RNA sequence: AGCUCUUGCAUUGCUGAAUUUUUUUUUUUUUUUUUUUUUUAAAAAAAAAAAAAAUUUUUUUUUUUCAAGUCAUCAUGGGGCUU
RNA sequence: AUUGUUUGAACACCCCCCAAGCACGUGCCAGAAGGGUCGGUAAAACGUGCGGUGUCAGUAUAAAGCGUCUUGACUAGGCAGGCAGCGCGUCUGAGCGUG
C-alpha cells in the first residue's frame, strides 16, 4: 500500500520545525468468516511545530511499521492551529469532555513548568505549551480519547485580537 | 538564524524528519518514555560527579525558594552558583571531578580562608573565590 | 492560630452594612424579609463570613427572590 | 489560469444533493442552497429560502443568474447610454 | 445546603490487616508446621505455618526460603505480606531472627 | 557593551482594557515598558547590594553571662544608640554599623 | 564416511480429504472535448460515447483445515550403529 | 602564610507496570510475587556466576497516616440504562417563598 503526500505540504516540511509522537499502538481482534482471527494495529500519531499548530492522525493497518507510518503521514496531512499566549500558555481556563473523560486545564504563569501527566507532557511540548497544569478525570484508560479531547480542548478557547478593530476599546496592561 | 535556538528545543537534536530524504517508511518516532528524564538527571549529576539524590534535590528546593521569574535561566543559575561549577568557570581543573578533588584538599580559598559550607555553596553575588 | 484570631475582623465591618443598608434597625442583627424576628449572627471559634446574612438581607429586601 | 478545483458550489436541490452540501463543507467550499424541509441543511453557508418547487422560481433565479453572468457591467452602461 | 447532606458528613479507621491489629510485627508460637496444595494453575506444595500469635488470635503464615527448621513449640517473628495462591492467608515469616534463621548458602 | 535584560515574572493573559484614543496617545505596551523600568530599578538595587557585599571583602561565648562588652539599643532598625560599660551614651561606631548591616 | 536404523509430534518438499463451486463481470481500442510534466515535441490526466473482447477441447488452472501421510523418493535436525 | 596525589561498601532490583539480561541448574518439583502472574523439559521472574540500573553508610521488607481516590462528590459523583427514586397520598417540622 501507498500513503499520500501533497504538493503544498512540501513548503511546510522545509518550513517550520516539526516533532512527532506516537500516542499508543493497539492490537484489536476480529474473528472473520473463512480463515480465522484477523488483527489490525491501530496507531495514533501527534505532530506539531512548537509554535501553535497541532495535528493528530489515526491510522489502521496490518503491521506496526506501516500503521505508524500511515498515522504519521495522516497527522502531517491534518493540521489545526491553536493560539497561545506568546507560545507558552493558553488564554482561558479550559474544561472539556470527549467520550466521557473530564479533562481540566488551567493556565499557569511562565516558568511554572509543566505539571502534567505522561503522554500529555510530550503533547504539550509538541504543540508548544510550556506552562500548564492539567488533570484528567473519568476513565483515563485510553490514550486516543485524551489526544482527541486535548485537540478539541485547545480549539475551544477565545482570542483577544479579534476585538480592537470593532469594539472601540483598547486591550493592554497585563500587570498583575 | 542557525544558532540561538529555543532553550527547550532539544527534540530537534534527538530525531529529525524531512531532512533525510531516504527511508520514507520505517522512521523511528519517539514513544512515551520517562527514561530521558532519568538520563537527563544523570546529565545533571555527571556535571557534578556527586551522589545522586541529596545534592540535586537540595539544589532543586533552593532553586524554587530563591526567586520566581522562571525555572530555566534561574535553575541553572542555582547550578552555576555552586562552588565546583564556579571553579570550572575559573578553570583551575581539567573537569568538575578534579575540581571536586582540589576542594576536597581544601586548596580552595573562597571568601578569605575557606568556604564555611564545602559541599553546598552557594556563591552569592559579591563573594570572592 | 490565625484562624482563631481572625474571627471578629469582619464583624465590625458588618455593622455599617446594616446601617448603610437599613437606616434604623438594630454581634449583628439581620431582618430577612420574612417572619418578624431579626435573625442573629455572632462569634464562634471557626471564623465566619460576616456579611452573608446582612448581604443576603439587603439583597432580598431590595430585590425579592434574588436567588 | 490552471488547476480547475471548485470555489463556490451552488445547490438547487437539497433533497437529492444533500451530500453535495456535506462534501462542499468537507472541502471547505461555501454553499448556496434551497431549503426543502427534510434534509439536514446545517452545513449550508448561504441559505436561500426557496424549496425546489418552482419552474417559476427556477426561471427567476436562473434568469437573473444568466443576465448578470452573461453581460459585463460596462456593456450595460454602454447599452443604457 | 440540603440538610440531609449537612448531617450526611469519625468512622472505623480500618486496619487492612486485622490480625497484626495495627502493628507491623507480632511474634508468636507455631502451633503446627504443615504444608498444603494451592489453587490451580499453581500446584507446588507450599509450606505454611499456623501460629498462636502475640494477640491471642490465630492466622496462617507463609514459610519462605529453601526449607526451614520450624517444629512444635517454636517462636517466630511474623510479618505482614500475604501469599496469594491460597485464599484467606495474609502472613509472612520474616527470616533473620529466632529459631527460623536463614537458609544455607543463600 | 553592557546592559541588564530581564523578562518580567511572566504572567497570565489578562483582563485587559483602556479607552480608544489612548492607542494614539500611548506608545509602547506595558510589558515592554515594565521590562525597561524594572530592569533599571533592579539594576540600581543589585548594584548597591553588590558593592556592599564586595566591600565586606570575639566569639568565645561559654557564657556565664557577665556584662563585659558594651551594649547596643518588630524591632526598629536602625539601632538606637550604643550603651557602654561606663554608663555613657554614644552613637554607633562605623564597624558596628557594618556588622549591623551584615546581620540583616 | 556409510546406513533400507529411529523420530512425519523436530522437518523441507509433495500429496490426501471434502470446503465439490466460484472461476465471469471487467478492461482495452477508437472518437469528441479539455489540461499535467519538459527547452520543436511524447506520455500523462479528466468528462462522455461507441466497438474488441476475455486461456484449452473443455478439462486443467484459482482456492481454507486436519501435529492428516511420507525419514524406504532424495534430502536433513536430533539420537543410534559401525565383527 | 606551606607542600604531594586517587571514584566504596553495601543493599535491593533487572518479564510488564518500573530503569535494567544472559548463561548453566531444575523442569507446575525447589521456588518467587505488590498486581498481571512465571515455571506442565530449550525459565529474559526460581539455584548460581557474569553483566547492568536505582539509592548510597545506607538500602529493601513490614506497618501507619494523608494523597492518587471526583473512592461519601461543598468546591467535586450520582440514582430508567452497572449499585442508586421509598408502592402511593395526607402532611402546621426545618428549609426555600413577589403572577
Amino acid at each position: 500500500p501507498l500513503p499520500p503526500l501533497p504538493r503544498e505540504l512540501r513548503e511546510a516540511l522545509y518550513g517550520h520545525r516539526w516533532d512527532r509522537v506516537i500516542v499508543d499502538v493497539r492490537r484489536t481482534h476480529t474473528p472473520v468468516r473463512g480463515r480465522g482471527k484477523r488483527e489490525e494495529y491501530t496507531a495514533m500519531v501527534a505532530t506539531g511545530n512548537m509554535r501553535g499548530v497541532f495535528g493528530l492522525g489515526i491510522g489502521v493497518a496490518e503491521s506496526a511499521q506501516l500503521a505508524t507510518a500511515r498515522a504519521h503521514l495522516d497527522s502531517l496531512s491534518r493540521l489545526a492551529a491553536v493560539p497561545l499566549y506568546r507560545g507558552h500558555t493558553l488564554y482561558t481556563h479550559v474544561d472539556h469532555t470527549f467520550h466521557r473523560l473530564s479533562i481540566r486545564m488551567m493556565p499557569r504563569p511562565a516558568g511554572w513548568g509543566l505539571r502534567c501527566p505522561d503522554l500529555l507532557y510530550e503533547l504539550c511540548g509538541l504543540v508548544g505549551l510550556r506552562d500548564v497544569s492539567i488533570r484528567v478525570r473519568g476513565q483515563r484508560g485510553s490514550r486516543f480519547f485524551v489526544a482527541q479531547c486535548f485537540q478539541e480542548a485547545l480549539q475551544k478557547q477565545t482570542t483577544p485580537h479579534d476585538g480592537v478593530e470593532a469594539t472601540g476599546m483598547y486591550i493592554r496592561e497585563v500587570f498583575r | 538564524y542557525w544558532q540561538a535556538r529555543s532553550l527547550l528545543h532539544e527534540s530537534n537534536l534527538h530525531l529529525d524528519a524531512l531532512g533525510e530524504n531516504p527511508r520514507y517508511l520505517r522512521l523511528r518516532r519517539v514513544g512515551s518514555l520517562f527514561a530521558t528524564k532519568l538520563q537527563n538527571v544523570r546529565k545533571l549529576r555527571l556535571l557534578l560527579g556527586f551522589q545522586r539524590r541529596g545534592f540535586v534535590q537540595k539544589l532543586y528546593e533552593h532553586s524554587l525558594l530563591a526567586r520566581g521569574s522562571d525555572r530555566m535561566w534561574k535553575m541553572v543559575c542555582a547550578m552555576e552558583a555552586t562552588l565546583p561549577m564556579t571553579v570550572t568557570r575559573m578553570g583551575l581543573a581539567e573537569d568538575v571531578v578534579g575540581a571536586a578533588t582540589a576542594i576536597r584538599n581544601d586548596k580552595i580559598y573562597v571568601n578569605g580562608k575557606q568556604p564555611v559550607m564545602p559541599r553546598k555553596g552557594l556563591l552569592e553575588p559579591g563573594d570572592v573565590v | 492560630v490565625s484562624k482563631l484570631r481572625q474571627t471578629t475582623a469582619t464583624a465590625a465591618r458588618a455593622a455599617e452594612v446594616m446601617r448603610a443598608a437599613f437606616p434604623g434597625a438594630t454581634t449583628i442583627a439581620v431582618q430577612l424579609p420574612r417572619k418578624d424576628v431579626p435573625t442573629y449572627v455572632m462569634a464562634n471559634q471557626r471564623p465566619q463570613p460576616w456579611e452573608l446574612l446582612p448581604m443576603k438581607a439587603a439583597a432580598m429586601t431590595q430585590y425579592p427572590n434574588f436567588f | 489560469g490552471r488547476f480547475r478545483q471548485p470555489a463556490l458550489v451552488v445547490v438547487l436541490d437539497l433533497s437529492y444533493g444533500g451530500e453535495a452540501v456535506r462534501e462542499a463543507a468537507a472541502r471547505n467550499v461555501p454553499t448556496v442552497a434551497l431549503l426543502n424541509g427534510h434534509s439536514d441543511a446545517s452545513a449550508v453557508t448561504f441559505p436561500v429560502y426557496a424549496s425546489e418547487s418552482h419552474l417559476g422560481y427556477h426561471h427567476f433565479f436562473l434568469e437573473w443568474l444568466l443576465r448578470v453572468v452573461n453581460i459585463d457591467p460596462k456593456v450595460l452602461h454602454t447599452l443604457r447610454n | 445546603a440540603t440538610v440531609g447532606q449537612l448531617l450526611g458528613g469519625a468512622k472505623t479507621r480500618k486496619c487492612r490487616i486485622r490480625q497484626l491489629d495495627g502493628s507491623p510485627f507480632k511474634k508468636g508460637i507455631c502451633l503446627r508446621v504443615y504444608t498444603t496444595s494451592p489453587k490451580k494453575p499453581n500446584s507446588a506444595n507450599r509450606k505454611l505455618a499456623k501460629v498462636q500469635l502475640s494477640n491471642g488470635l490465630k492466622a496462617l503464615a507463609y514459610i519462605p526460603g529453601e526449607g526451614h527448621n520450624l517444629q512444635e513449640h517454636s517462636m517466630v517473628l511474623v510479618s505482614g505480606n500475604g501469599v496469594r495462591d491460597l485464599p484467606g492467608v495474609k502472613l509472612r515469616i520474616v527470616r533473620g531472627r529466632y529459631d527460623c534463621a536463614g537458609v544455607k548458602d543463600r | 557593551s553592557g546592559e541588564r535584560l530581564v523578562v518580567r515574572l511572566p504572567t497570565y493573559p489578562a483582563f485587559e482594557g483602556y479607552p480608544l484614543s489612548e492607542l494614539d496617545k500611548a506608545r509602547e505596551g506595558e510589558l515592554g515598558a515594565l521590562n525597561r523600568l524594572v530592569a533599571a530599578r533592579t539594576a540600581a538595587a543589585q548594584w548597591a547590594a553588590f558593592r556592599r557585599d564586595l566591600l565586606f571583602n570575639a566569639w568565645p561565648a561559654n557564657l556565664r553571662t557577665e556584662l563585659t562588652r558594651p551594649v547596643v539599643v518588630a524591632t526598629q532598625y536602625p539601632p538606637v544608640y550604643v550603651a557602654a560599660g561606663d554608663g555613657a551614651k554614644r552613637p554607633l561606631n562605623e564597624q558596628e554599623k557594618v556588622y549591623q548591616e551584615r546581620r540583616l
